[PDB]
């Protein structure tokens, strides 16, 4: 066989270039940032019409100013979020304050390369790590396992990815509204799916400075899809 | 076969492959020289000015260990530093139990069974250079040369890196012409030239010399770099001996 | 037997106005009856626009200041160069001071 | 570095078998049949010594059949240097368990544990298998007379007769035709001593080709008593039952 | 056919890096010799010193492991280094430990168990080097033994090493089934390494100046080496005779 | 913790425990139940350091019930007094001890008899007719010896009990606000509301 | 660096052979021939002295090696793993044994202690099987005189008489005939020397014969007196002298 | 080929593949310029970006008061040896209330990245290091790779197309060396040596980064519209 | 220690060793998980290759993990015995510290979260099993099914099988298991149960296994007459 933590002769480690593709597989997520607050949303793909789709947890709270998206193989992320929610709470413990989003984001992707022969493999899964904080305001961080993070506008991972990354391309403006960019997620995601979209195989969330993160309840996001598929029809 | 792919595998020779691919890394590198003279030995290196904007004299490839002791290397140069700052955790350890500074011939072994040691296991790579080394203690003056398999002898002169056969057969010449010996000051011209003539077999790039030496007499039995007026005087002897 | 700690004397005095504050001490270290210094400075400017003194045992007391002068040195670094609030500065103390619950330093502390 | 020697000893094969498990099985089935009848009155352990030479001290030998305490014992197939290894755990585990609770441990726990630590070597270490498959005959006052069988995947199970080691097949075959529920330990003996007969390699049964051992209530009164059959015993029932 | 890079067995039994190991050890080109007098041991080794530049003092094959114990190694010299330094540490804490000099064959012994541990653990390689310790025991009187990569120690009357050891064998077994003796019956140890050179000259069928040798003497209390004006006299010695 | 008290009957153990719990000069609670059970026919007792007491019994507690659904069966009071005593005998000689003193009233339903197990902190185990720990002992022991028969009903074993409480309310230093009172049988464990 | 070799070297392989042991049993076949023969009144353990030269003392290489004053072992294969086996085999007869009982253990139970250090070698990480089958004869007061065979896999086998190594085969039929259970000790030694001598190819005497007896007491060989219940070493060496005499009756 | 399984084999010509594939690494990795005079020293970078909606990763670290580096090729690897630099750095004004010398610091990342290069398991260091500083001995510039190798320059570049400006500052050596007290006219003259690098793109306001330090002057960044100056 | 890194990434994204650990539990007798309007009921097949067998003393293919709380598998059975002692012993750890047993999903998610931890662990292999975890949360009478794998995501089901055939009788409950309306009784919700086995099994003797959970820790496991009267009523039934 080969070395875990082994270069390629183009300069790259080949294990995390594999779980790069492992996250391909993985079901669409997208964030999209505004100054009225940022919203994440994520594909749930049931694997069978028996499984209770309420239970698929792909959008996660890390703190109430940070929420968290996921996509990959999911049970890895596990560790990670329990770590970004420790690093978050030790925080507020040691300084009376808010964790900066970017400062968890650094935390979480501190993990990402501790792997080798520490962890045998590097993790299966990207996030999309949204937040406010004082000090930049509101942001939206892209974490993968190569323990590399960009902070994004708006950014869709997952199987659908590069075809709704052109679409949020096109479509974001720096003066979006919240209702804007929830409908614009339910958009694009409804445009990637394979299934047809609805309140039980997908889930919104947002995070605003003055009601913190909150995951949507399938009767509001239904409400959300009624008044976009409307707003498709009217011209 | 595949006896060549990992360290410490005897090949059906008796011979260790991988300590051999490390000997290549070295004869790849800049020459570096080692002359044993009456009270005391000369050092000298080759360094390759790659291009304009490197600083003269701000990339120091001799050093020192503890303060009579002087090291120089040719090959990986990474693994030369990793080398000295064994020799100098040896030595401390010597001075702080048995309070007389480290004996050349003891050094020597330090550093050699260090890279001995890197050549029983395939879990460590062998060291990537030879380092002629020496200085001055008690029973007067001593010079060695260690190689990556952790074989070591005394020298009356030393050389190795790409231009080794050029500088032995010089070296060869001066044992030869002064039997009775070579004086400390004589010592440091003659390295300066040899460096000049070893230079033949990498004159590509233009160089930049450097000289150190320790010596009873000159430098009262420590390790100092030639610098200034001394360093210019052993240039020019160089430059006029190629012409 | 050894005792690990001393009383280098000394006092402080922190008060609080509308728009700013004041932290006071004076200068004289001393050890039993001697004097050490006449002017021995123990009131510190931390960075941040935070003054800070720990009057006591000074061998814990120049420690302790020097420690959270290194934690707001690391703060910068770890947070993208954030001021480091007095509320958070008093938290981080409190840590530094409880870290060491079973071997003090025999200080008080003001900021 | 030393990856490139490294056998990867607990791994799984594309089909999802443990391959190191699966060929420890292929290396028991060459060893000497073992077999384990439980009765309603008792337990009955049988075993064909592997190849015996005449010169072979019979007498003072252990190979197949031993002892873990007074009222459990266990019949070997497969390399004995393991399985040895494994008893004395056994052993230990038992008189543990005797020290924490003033009671003598009950079969199945002794089976889990020893079960248990087979398993451990299968899903990490990377260390090869124990090459040994148990039955053990063993009695407690819960559920009476046990047998159970281990094997080098660590999974167990409960029987009221099996076999071990070579030629299972037929003698499984041989034991399900001749079994039945209300059987005595007498005629359980007899049972053993012909699907042995049959299921050999040798030419003919005897002796000194053999180990054996009862697990009875026969001593006085509501206790339990370990037989280790000697050669001079074996050769008797041999007789008795009209082999030789 | 990774049974021939790590030490474990190969289908007929083997262990090719041991054998391996073996080979290694005529590296240097280099033939030693070793007998016993009365009341010494002698060791002698050639001495090669191809390259001018080598200071020629510092090129050796002997070690003086104890005051009591010296060492002949054939092999690269640092397998012979490491070796010499666990040797001195060894005989060192023994004293130490029990109170008395380590003896001649229980070093060797010591030294062929470490050996041992090489062929059987796979993570250590073995050395390539044999071994030959020589010594005037306080209880068993002159002594040789003689280790290798395998683990194999033995006692000698006498023994020789290198390239051309089996004529140099054979020339010491005709000799000691005409003597009829196990030993040099010899006074003083200057005859006994005049006897060693000789019979090396034999062997070889070479002539030797004082450059070209090496010797080590054993005697009750303490083992030395010989300068080269110590061989010079003795080759001397040969010659007008 | 204080006052804990045993007795074996016939048919059943009845298990007596004091509700107080003192720290200083304050009675911080008059309404303690000094008791866990361990498995549904065993009962453990418990007085004497403060915290030590709970952490011990609610730890064998778990494990006994750990056992309990491991091999679903429940173990004998005979196990369970011995596991008890090996935990207080390793504890002896730790780096902290267990300061705790015990007392395991239970039925053995295989053998149809009840059982009572004094256990002191050191892990000294003893059976018992009758048992006490702490200076209990020093008045309940005598009466016992005097007025307790082998063959009595649970009826006849709470009035003995009452005879030891009224005796303590009696000559004890100290208010130790009365005792529950707690019965284990063949039908399991079960408290007396009105002592 | 650091022994990175935590894994099995010796594995199952698909037919269900354990390689490495079978591997170690081939060179134990090629090894030297040695035997033992168990007699009524004593145990006798007997091998070839394979001089590796003529210069070679062969009085100071011991096959034939006591492990305690009761208990002796010789064997075929790897010398080097043999001699350590020794050393490991004395020291687990104080340690596991001595030093808890105060007295040496019974042939059986030190027979087993190195069949577990032997089994382990199968087993551990990074480490080859020992290269020998050794044979130890003893005796103890309730067991009496026994002799065992011990193998590379760790498994071990009580014999009446047996041989091991080159003509171990060949050795193993002569024994079958000669073998009865009335052999006095000194027919044993007699028997033992007539099966080696088959074997055996050039010189055939004292000096080139290592043979070792578990018979009676030796009180002359305890090295003092003044305890009656302390009796002497069972264990007793015959020297070059004390075999060529049995050879002259042959 | 066979030889390039691990960092502990050696090739049959004496070569490091794995080594020299994470030098690989910082060739791919966005251009960034090292130059200096005798009295200020200045880092300029390109910095990359995902795409549109991305930001523009940052390549300029702090590491004290008086030095700092920017990075080239993977970013994490940066973050782990500027850590380093951080607490030795740390380590020598707490112990011996000194600032390092910026040859130290070079000295203690070659040490640092050659043990990775020696030892089983592990894996080279796939950035490579321009450190700049200003100490007692004046300014200082080091450009460091993960082979261990560390060298002391007046000007640099690595990365993508470094050539350009490597170039450009080789020419420039006479010029850009003797602007001493001037730092705007330094900054112009690094700003001028990485636009010999840029193909098709050209600097922006959230595209360049800018970081100085010097004998009156702190290690500071400069990002946005701090900028726009030198554009 | 042994530090091999067993399970990695290939180059089309996948884990190969976490892929070989579900054929594995493909390769197991089939479980099979139906919750009802106030229950839940576990069936589990036992394959009929091995007569002679002593069913009082062979491993229950249903483990009770608390008295509220029960793990079906499908997979090695060896394996299964790690993860329900685990378990186990977080259930009682739990009681002790939070004052309360364990949630059905809480438990499911510590066994998963084990499950994970052994697909990125150096020196281990995953577990070749998958579980079925059924029960009531404490205090609470709505029924809870949950479902984990060697991957270690773990997932609510309102219907679920596992094993060998496992996408025959998934294929029969995905049409005959209605949201709108569940099992309104026991009776109902174990004739569904074995009605789907019935699909895969071979016959209704000594094969089939019917565990019923109910709220308040209230467990039984079924007998073979009791199960047999269920085979009889299908098979009449269905004869139409
Ligand atoms: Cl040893
Ligand atoms: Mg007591």
């Amino acid at each position: 066989d080969r070395g875990v933590s082994t270069f390629s002769p183009e300069g790259r480690l080949f294990q995390v270039e594999y779980s790069l593709e492992a996250i391909k597989l993985g079901s669409t997520a997208i964030g999209i940032a505004t100054k009225e607050g940022v919203v994440l949303g994520v594909e749930k793909r049931a694997t069978s019409p028996l499984l209770e789709s309420d239970s698929i947890e792909k959008i996660v709270e890390i703190d109430r100013h940070i929420g968290c998206a996921m996509s990959g193989l999911t049970a890895d992320a596990r560790s990670m979020i329990e770590h970004a929610r420790t690093a978050a709470v030790t925080h507020n413990l040691y300084y009376d304050e808010d964790i900066n989003v970017e400062s968890l984001t650094q935390s979480v992707c501190d993990l990402a390369l501790r792997f080798g022969e520490l962890m045998s493999r590097p993790f299966g899964v990207a996030l999309l790590i949204a937040g406010h904080d004082a000090d930049d305001g509101y942001q939206l961080f892209h974490a993968e396992p190569s323990g590399t993070f960009y902070r994004y506008n708006a950014k869709a991972i997952g199987s659908g990815s590069e075809g709704a990354q052109a679409e949020l391309l096109n479509e974001w403006h720096s003066s979006l509204t919240l209702k804007e960019a929830e409908l614009l997620v339910l958009k694009i995601l409804k445009q990637v799916m394979e299934e047809k979209l609805d309140e039980n195989n997908a889930q919104l969330s947002c995070i605003t400075k003055q009601d913190g993160f909150k995951i949507y309840d399938n009767e509001k996001t239904a409400e959300l899809i009624k008044e976009l598929k409307e707003k498709e029809a009217a011209e | 076969t595949g006896y060549d792919l990992s360290n410490s595998v005897f090949s059906p020779d008796g011979r260790n492959f991988q300590v051999e691919y490390a000997v290549k890394a070295v004869e790849n590198g800049t020459t570096s020289i080692g002359i044993k003279c009456n009270d005391g030995v000369v050092f000298a290196v080759e360094k390759l000015i790659t291009s304009k904007l490197l600083v003269p004299q701000k990339n120091v490839k001799i050093q020192v260990v503890d303060r009579h002791i002087g090291c120089v290397y040719s090959g990986l140069i990474p693994d030369g530093r990793h080398l000295v700052n064994r020799g100098r955790e040896e030595a401390a350890s010597f001075k702080k139990l048995y309070k007389t500074p480290i004996p050349i011939p003891a050094f020597a072994d330090r550093l050699g069974q260090y890279v001995q040691a890197h050549t029983l296991y395939n879990s460590v790579r062998p060291f990537g250079v030879s380092t002629i080394f020496g200085g001055v203690d008690k029973n007067g003056a001593h010079l060695y040369m260690l190689e990556p398999s952790g074989s070591y002898w005394g020298y009356k002169g030393a050389a190795t890196g790409k231009g080794r056969q050029s500088a032995k057969a010089e070296l060869e010449k001066l044992v030869d012409h002064h039997p009775e010996g070579l004086s400390a000051r004589e010592a440091v011209k003659q390295a300066a030239k040899i460096i000049y003539l070893a230079h033949e077999d990498n004159k590509e790039k233009d160089f930049e010399l450097e000289i150190s030496w320790c010596s009873l007499s000159e430098t009262n039995g420590l390790h100092k770099f030639v610098k200034g007026d001394l360093l210019q005087e052993a240039i020019d002897f160089a430059q006029k001996e190629i012409n | 037997q050894f005792n690990p700690y001393g009383d280098n004397g000394g006092t402080i005095l922190g008060i609080a106005g509308e728009d700013f504050a004041v932290l006071a001490g004076d200068t004289r270290n001393i050890t039993d009856y001697s004097i050490n210094s006449r002017y021995e400075p123990k009131v510190f400017d931390c960075g941040d626009n935070i003054v800070m003194s720990a009057n006591g045992f000074a061998a814990d007391g120049d420690a302790l200041v020097k420690r959270f002068k290194n934690s707001v040195k690391w703060y910068h670094f770890d947070h993208n160069d954030k001021k480091l609030s007095i509320n958070s500065a008093a938290r981080n103390i409190q840590h530094l001071l409880y870290g060491k619950r079973f071997f003090p330093y025999y200080v008080h502390t003001i900021i | 570095g030393s990856r490139r020697y490294d056998s990867r000893t607990t791994i799984f094969s594309p089909e999802g078998r443990l391959y190191q498990v699966e060929y420890a099985l292929e290396s028991i089935s060459h060893a000497g049949t073992a077999i384990g009848i439980m009765a309603s009155d008792g337990i009955v352990l049988a075993a064909e010594r592997k190849v015996t030479s005449t010169l072979l001290e019979q007498d003072t030998s252990t190979e197949k059949l031993y002892k873990l305490n007074d009222k459990i014992a266990v019949a070997v197939a497969g390399l004995t240097a393991d399985a040895e290894i494994l008893i004395n755990t056994a052993r230990i585990h038992a008189q543990n368990y005797l020290k924490t609770y003033n009671e003598d441990i009950p079969v199945e726990i002794l089976v889990r544990r020893l079960s248990d630590i087979k398993q451990g070597y299968t899903q990490h270490g990377g260390l090869r298998p124990f090459g040994v498959s148990f039955i053990y005959a063993g009695y407690d006052d819960r559920y009476g007379y046990q047998l159970y069988t281990s094997n080098p995947s660590g999974n167990y199970t409960g029987w009221k007769a099996i076999s071990v080691g070579a030629n299972t097949s037929a003698a499984q075959t041989l034991l399900q035709m001749d079994y039945k529920d209300d059987m005595k330990v007498d005629d359980a003996i007899e049972l053993a001593l012909k699907t042995l007969s049959k299921t050999t390699d040798s030419s003919a049964l005897t002796y000194d080709r053999l180990e054996f051992a009862t697990i009875r209530k026969g001593a006085n009164d509501g206790e339990v008593y370990q037989k280790i059959f000697k050669p001079q015993e074996i050769k008797d029932i041999l007789v008795k039952t009209g082999i030789t | 056919g990774y049974d021939r890079h790590i030490t474990i067995f190969s289908p007929e039994g083997r262990l090719y890096q041991v054998e391996y190991a073996f080979k290694a050890t005529n590296q240097t080109n280099i033939n030693s010799l070793a007998v016993r007098g009365k009341d010494c041991t002698v060791v002698i080794s050639q001495k090669k010193v191809p390259d001018k530049l080598l200071d020629p003092t510092t090129v050796s094959y002997i070690f003086c492991i104890s005051r009591t114990i010296g060492m002949v190694v054939n092999g690269p010299i640092p397998d012979a280094r490491n070796a010499a330094l666990r040797a001195k540490a060894e005989a060192a804490e023994f004293r130490y430990k029990y109170g008395y000099d380590m003896p001649c064959d229980v070093l060797a012994k010591r030294m062929a168990n470490l050996s041992q541990i090489y062929t059987q653990r796979a993570y250590m390689r073995p050395l390539g080097v044999i071994l030959t310790f020589v010594s005037v025991d306080e209880e068993l009187g002159p002594s040789i033994y003689k280790t290798d990569p395998a683990g194999y120690y033995v006692g000698y009357k006498a023994t020789a090493t290198g390239p051309k050891q089996q004529e140099i064998t054979t020339n010491l077994e005709n000799h000691f089934k005409k003597s009829k003796i196990d030993h040099i019956n010899e006074e003083s140890w200057e005859k006994v390494v005049e006897f060693a050179i000789t019979h090396m000259i034999d062997a070889l069928g070479t002539e030797f100046s004082k450059n070209d040798l090496e010797v080590g003497v054993a005697t009750k209390d303490k083992f030395f080496t010989l300068s080269a004006e110590n061989i010079e006299e003795r080759l001397v010695a040969i010659a007008e005779q | 913790m204080d006052i804990i008290l045993g007795i074996r009957v016939q048919d059943s153990v009845i298990l007596a425990s004091s509700k107080a719990v003192t720290r200083g000069i304050s009675v911080l609670k008059d309404s303690d139940d000094k008791t866990r059970q361990l498995s549904p026919h065993t009962l453990m007792s418990f007085a004497g350091e403060a915290g030590d007491t709970v952490q011990f019994a609610e730890y064998i507690q778990a494990n006994i019930q750990l056992y309990s659904i491991r091999e679903d069966y429940e173990l004998s009071p005979q196990a369970v007094s011995s596991f008890v005593r090996q935990e207080l005998a390793k504890s002896i000689r730790s780096r902290r001890p267990y300061q705790v003193n015990v007392l395991i009233g239970g039925y053995d339903k295989k053998k149809n008899k009840p059982e009572l197990y004094q256990i002191d902190y050191l892990g000294t185990k003893v059976e018992l007719p009758y048992g006490a720990h702490g200076y209990s002992g020093f008045y309940t022991f005598s009466l016992l010896d005097h007025h307790y028969r082998p063959d009595m009903t649970t009826e006849e074993g709470l009035d003995l009990l009452k005879l030891c409480v009224q005796e303590l309310e009696k000559r004890m230093p100290m208010d130790f606000k009365g005792v529950i009172v707690k019965i284990v049988d063949k039908d399991g464990i079960r408290q007396v509301d009105d002592f | 660096m650091t022994d990175r070799y935590s894994f099995s070297l010796t594995t199952f392989s698909p037919s269900g052979k354990l390689g490495q042991i079978d591997y170690a049993l081939t060179a134990v076949k090629q090894g030297v021939t040695s035997l033992g023969i168990k007699a009524t009144n004593g145990v006798v353990i007997a091998t070839e002295k394979k001089s590796s030269s003529p210069l070679a003392m062969s009085e100071t290489l011991s096959k034939v090696s006591l492990l305690t004053p009761d208990i002796g072992a010789v064997y075929s294969g790897m010398g080097p793993d043999y001699r350590v086996l020794v050393d490991k085999s004395r020291k687990v007869a104080h340690t596991s044994y001595k030093r808890i009982y105060g007295e040496y253990p019974p042939t059986k139970l030190l027979v087993s202690e190195v069949a577990k250090i032997m089994q382990e070698a199968t087993q551990s990480g990074g480490v080859r099987p020992f290269g020998v089958s050794l044979l130890i004869a003893g005796h103890d007061e309730f067991n009496g005189f026994s002799l065992y065979q011990v193998d590379p896999s760790g498994s071990y086998f009580p014999w009446k008489a047996t041989a091991i190594g080159k003509g171990s085969v060949a050795a193993k039929t002569f024994l079958e005939k000669r073998w009865n259970d009335e052999l006095e000790l000194e027919d044993a030694i007699h028997i033992a020397l007539l099966t080696l001598k088959e074997s055996v190819e050039g010189e055939f005497n004292g000096d080139t014969i290592e043979l070792a007896i578990i018979g009676d007491e030796n009180p002359d060989l305890l090295g003092y007196t003044g305890i009656p219940t302390d009796k002497g070493p069972r264990f007793r060496k015959l020297t070059s002298q004390e075999i060529n005499d049995r050879l002259e009756a042959l | 080929n066979n030889y390039d399984g691990d960092t502990v084999t050696f090739s049959p010509t004496g070569r490091l593949f794995q080594v020299e594939y994470a030098l690989e690494a910082i060739k791919q990795g966005s251009v960034t310029v090292g130059l200096r005079s005798n009295t200020h020293a200045v880092l300029v970078a390109l910095k990359r970006n995902a795409d549109e909606l991305s930001s523009y990763q940052k390549k300029i670290i702090k590491c004290d008061e008086h030095m700092g580096l920017s990075l080239a090729g993977l970013a994490p690897d940066a973050r782990v040896l500027s850590n380093y630099l951080r607490q030795q750095c740390n380590y020598s004004s707490l112990v011996f209330n000194r600032k390092l010398a910026v040859e130290r610091a070079g000295h203690l990342l070659c040490d640092k990245a050659q043990k990775n290069t020696q030892s089983y398991g592990g894996r080279p260091y796939g950035v490579g290091l321009l450190i700049i500083g200003y100490d007692k001995s004046g300014a200082h510039l080091l450009e460091f790779q993960p082979s261990g190798n560390v060298t002391e320059l007046y000007g640099t570049a690595i990365g993508a197309r470094s050539q350009g400006a490597k170039t450009y500052l080789e020419r420039t050596l006479d010029t850009f060396i003797k602007i001493d007290g001037n730092p705007d006219e330094l900054i112009k003259a690094g700003v001028e040596a990485i636009s010999q690098s840029l193909r098709d793109e050209s600097l922006t306001v959230d595209n360049l980064s800018i970081a100085i330090v010097g004998k009156d002057t702190p290690f500071t960044i400069y990002d946005g519209e701090a900028v726009a100056k030198y554009i | 220690g042994y530090d091999r890194a067993l399970s990695i990434f290939s180059p089309d994204g996948h884990i190969f060793q976490v892929e070989y650990a579900l054929e594995a539990v493909k390769r197991g007798t089939c479980a099979v998980g139906v919750k009802g309007k106030n229950c839940v009921v576990l069936g589990c097949e036992r394959r009929s290759t091995l007569k002679l067998q002593d069913t009082r003393i062979t491993p229950s293919k249903v483990s009770k993990i608390d008295s509220h709380v029960v793990l079906s598998f499908s997979g090695l059975n060896a394996d299964s015995r790690i993860l329900i002692e685990k378990a186990r012993v977080e259930a009682q750890s739990h009681r002790l510290t939070l004052e309360d047993p364990v949630t059905v999903e809480y438990l499911t998610r510590y066994v998963a979260g084990v499950q994970q931890r052994y697909t990125q662990s150096g020196g281990v292999r995953p577990f070749g099993v998958s579980t079925l975890i059924a029960g009531f949360d404490p205090r609470d009478d709505e029924p809870k099914l949950y479902q984990t794998e060697p991957s270690g995501i773990y997932s609510s089901w309102s219907a679920q099988t596992i094993g060998r055939n496992s996408k025959t009788v998934r294929e029969f409950l995905e049409k005959n298991y209605d949201r709108k309306e569940p099992p309104a009784t026991v009776e109902e919700c174990v004739k569904l149960t074995v009605r789907s086995l019935l699909e895969v099994v071979q016959t209704g003797a000594k094969n089939i296994e019917i565990t019923v959970v109910k709220p308040d820790s209230d467990i039984v496991a079924l007998s073979s007459e009791e199960i047999n009267q269920y085979v009889t009523q299908i098979e009449q039934e269905k004869q139409e």
